[PDB]
């Protein structure tokens, strides 16, 4: 069956396999260097995380706008996407479950507001005519904290402007190489919250009131960067398990190429012996 | 289009348009599979399962292979349920409700009896 | 007793020092162990780090203290060592064009691949058994 | 099971003219029971070994050949 | 793409060599630049006005059956 | 080297060498475009580009058609031009200027007849 | 990778015996990994050393004709 | 190097057995000092058109072909 076309397509599927072999491995440096990056972040986010529990769930502490839930008017949404490719099933989750949760319970066009992180989620949302009021693509493979930190402080003063009301965030959970679970995160008002067992009690300099001015946007940026790293985390790891997968299919196009190669082969050696001989017998 | 007429003729070429395009794209499907299609051959390979499902159907000389007692359509009835697939009415019905149905209105029965 | 200064990117400074006098927002503190559990949002200055004989500058931006009996810690987003106010807001500005470079190297090396395994499938879909 | 069966058998050094007259000789053994009322079951192990075997006697036979060289 | 006219160009009137000597560069810039719109992020806007110029060739380049059209 | 000598030998791989770097960078150059790619491999395919266009020539039979009179270049002229090329003393000059000309000084001519 | 010799071992002098044997592992960790050398900071001392190794093999292993090195 | 070489020469324009005969005259030629108890390399450029100079006599003496009509 055409046995050279037969070649070359064999050769053109273990290019394939030879450049998706090379994808995987590069990503798999990438997905070390982001686990170092968020195992970096931990510490940090733990002190945030005791100081945020000890101030706002001791002596009151819910007249601050970011901890009492005001009622709602409209809903923002934080959806974090990557702004490359060649991952499966990253972006389709993430925004197949965003637009689950926008049009099941919304219905209207003006009750939301999309903070998109990705070129895929920016594309997907003005293919489906959906407001991207703040758009910031082009993160590094490892990305650092001040990229991240100017639209982290402009979604938390457009939730103090009194615009969102709420807010969540929407993210792949990696959990260990090969499933990246999608999660819904509720990222304020902090009414999830809960204290490390054990509590001393703080003297605060100014007031209490002026140290959670400070303090919950601070702690609202550190919740962002600690999902988008984990998300960049999971990005790398998926698009290692998506090239794996696609070496693993150039192998097995290979193997069943290599079989109907070696049938072609077969005939055509008695087709042309066939030839051969019955020219011979001919005289 | 002179001998069939001619909205049977732009169906069936449409039909025809639709499974080669989704012939052309199986390599990137069977390597790379269906993640990185650009959203419109997503879309021709989502009608193009319906349609080449749709194609088959129970036969009368195949009741005494299955049970299924088997079914004789009309053509303008065929046209109108591969204009209507091409459409896109029925993209919300999963794939293996087409295979092995005689009509559209059997596609439908078939898929609420699925649960859907 | 000792001070802690750390980042999101990473821990800075962790040293064994006595005396920090770094500015809060109402005004300036002093701490030496035996210190009560205190709160204080902090300005944009550099930390006084200033007990081991000779004092130690570290600037904060953004910046929070959180100060035990047991440890000083100091929650900061940028955390310059240099620390006289003007090289925090021009390394600023050198990691902004570092990392600008950094996001277009990593795209152009993702979309040299990405071309290489895009030739490469098109000679699949050329060669089509 | 050899109350009521019939093992005939052409191995693999006999002769490619035995290989081509085994089931024949099989089928032949079957039709008396077949035709007396009675009810057979015939197992041909191999009969690509038959085709491979007839292959090679028509070849010896200096008869041209088809695909994969079976006539 | 594959199909040569070896005498071609002495074929063709004045005014078809001028009109299709850009006709063919079109066409061939389409049929490069088509490979790698099959998959992928996706192409900038220069490229992308050339597949939507190669995509217009490839309507203009249809006919119907038995309908020949005069050369002017 | 033993047939054509080292300097020829050397030039003439020198320029295999840069044109198949520059025949790897086609698809680079022809999706991304040329201010993405880097600031040593478009000195490559600046090179490349006036070296491609220096082997062609005005030929003696194409005279009657262009005008142009036609030119025999020698091996030693030749090997000197692309020498000079590829050490960049023609960096300056166009991308055309080059085109269809025998010898290096041609080059020069032509480059300032256009005003460069 | 596809060049053998049978006798090959039994051929060699005990110098180029002792030596030739790891070369023959730095062409293998290269030639295996050469196709995957053009994008990537991969890992840092157990893919680049052996790539920097096999791209200065290569290197070694060219010669120019008429000029044969004595063994030594 | 030629004060201890012999060169054995069968090109195209000579008729295929001199290309056919070409390396038995190389080992002839060797087997005298390898006999004598020297040491000799033989090298023999392109036996592929040695082999192809024979199966043009076996054909052209009709011998039975095989594969690619060598015999």
């Amino acid at each position: 069956a055409s046995l050279r076309d037969i070649k070359t397509r064999i050769n053109a599927t273990k290019k394939t396999s030879q450049i998706t072999k090379a994808m995987e491995m590069v990503s798999t440096s990438k997905l070390n260097r982001a686990e170092q990056n968020a195992k970096s972040f931990v510490p940090y986010m733990e002190k945030i995380q005791e100081v945020v529990a000890n101030v706002a769930l001791g002596a009151g502490g819910a007249s601050h706008p970011m901890l009492v839930s005001r009622p709602v008017k409209k809903t923002g949404y934080l959806v974090i996407t990557s702004d490359r490719g060649l991952a499966g099933a990253y972006n389709s989750n993430v925004l197949r479950l965003v637009y689950q949760t926008i049009q099941k319970r919304h219905a209207s066009p003006d009750e939301y507001a999309i903070i998109v992180i990705g070129r895929v989620g920016l594309s997907f949302f003005r293919k489906r005519n959906m407001p991207v009021i703040l758009d910031i693509t082009r993160l590094p493979d490892q990305p650092s904290f001040a990229d991240i930190k100017e639209i982290a402080r402009k979604t938390v003063g457009l939730f103090a402007d009194g615009t969102f009301d709420e807010l969540y965030m929407y993210y792949n959970h990696y959990v260990s190489a090969i499933q990246q679970e999608v999660t819904e995160r509720k990222l304020l008002p902090l009414t999830d919250l809960a204290e490390n067992k054990q509590r001393t009690v703080y003297e605060f300099e100014p007031s209490q009131e002026e140290i959670l001015d400070v303090l919950l946007p601070q702690y609202a940026e550190s919740l962002i960067y600690g999902a988008l790293l984990d998300a960049k985390a999971s990005e790398h790891a998926a698009r290692m398990t998506a090239m794996k997968n696609a070496t693993d299919n150039a192998n097995e196009l290979i193997r069943t190429l290599t079989l109907s190669y070696n049938r072609a082969r077969q005939a055509a050696i008695t087709q042309e012996i066939t030839e051969i001989v019955a020219g011979a017998n001919a005289l | 289009p002179e001998i069939v007429g001619e909205e049977h003729y732009q169906v069936a070429r449409k039909v025809q348009q639709t499974l080669q395009r989704y012939k052309e794209l199986q390599d990137i499907i069977a390597i790379l599979g269906m993640d990185e299609l650009s959203d419109e051959d997503k879309l021709v390979v989502h009608r193009a399962r319906r349609i080449q499902f749709f194609l088959s159907q129970n036969f009368h000389v195949a009741e005494q292979f299955t049970g299924q007692p088997g079914s004789y359509v009309p053509v303008k009835e065929t046209v109108r349920g591969f204009k209507e697939i091409l459409e896109g009415k029925y993209d919300h019905l999963p794939e293996d409700a087409f295979r092995l149905v005689g009509r559209i209105e059997e596609v439908v029965e078939k898929a609420k009896a699925m649960g859907v | 007793i000792h001070v802690s200064v750390v980042t999101p990117d990473g821990p800075v400074y962790e040293d064994d020092v006595e005396m920090v006098s770094v500015k809060a927002k109402s005004g300036e503190l002093g701490i030496l162990p035996g210190h009560i559990p205190l709160v204080a949002p902090l300005e944009i200055s550099a930390a006084r780090l200033k007990k081991g004989g000779k004092t130690q500058y570290i600037a904060v931006s953004g910046g929070f203290l959180e100060v035990r009996p047991d440890k000083v810690t100091i929650l900061a987003q940028a955390a310059e060592r240099a620390e006289d106010i003007d090289v925090l807001r021009a390394k600023a500005a050198k990691e902004r064009a570092e990392r600008r470079l950094q996001s277009q190297q990593d795209d152009i090396d993702f979309k040299r691949a990405e071309l290489a395994l895009k030739r490469a499938m098109n000679r699949l879909s050329v060669a089509e058994m | 099971a050899l109350d009521y069966t019939i093992v005939v058998t052409a191995s693999a050094s006999q002769p490619a003219p035995l290989l081509f007259l085994a089931p024949y000789a099989g089928v032949a053994m079957g039709e008396y029971f077949m035709y007396k009322g009675k009810h057979v079951l015939v197992v041909y192990d191999d009969l690509s070994k038959q085709a491979a075997a007839y292959r090679e006697l028509s070849l010896l036979l200096r008869r041209p050949p088809g695909r994969e060289a079976y006539p | 793409g594959l199909s040569v006219s070896r005498v071609g160009g002495a074929a063709q009137i004045k005014a078809m060599k001028k009109v299709a000597g850009t006709l063919r560069l079109d066409l061939a810039a389409y049929r490069e630049l088509e490979a790698f719109a099959q998959f992928g992020s996706d192409l900038d806007k220069a490229t992308q006005a050339k597949l939507a110029r190669g995509a217009r060739t490839v309507e203009v380049l249809k006919q119907d059956l038995h309908q020949p059209i005069p050369v002017e």
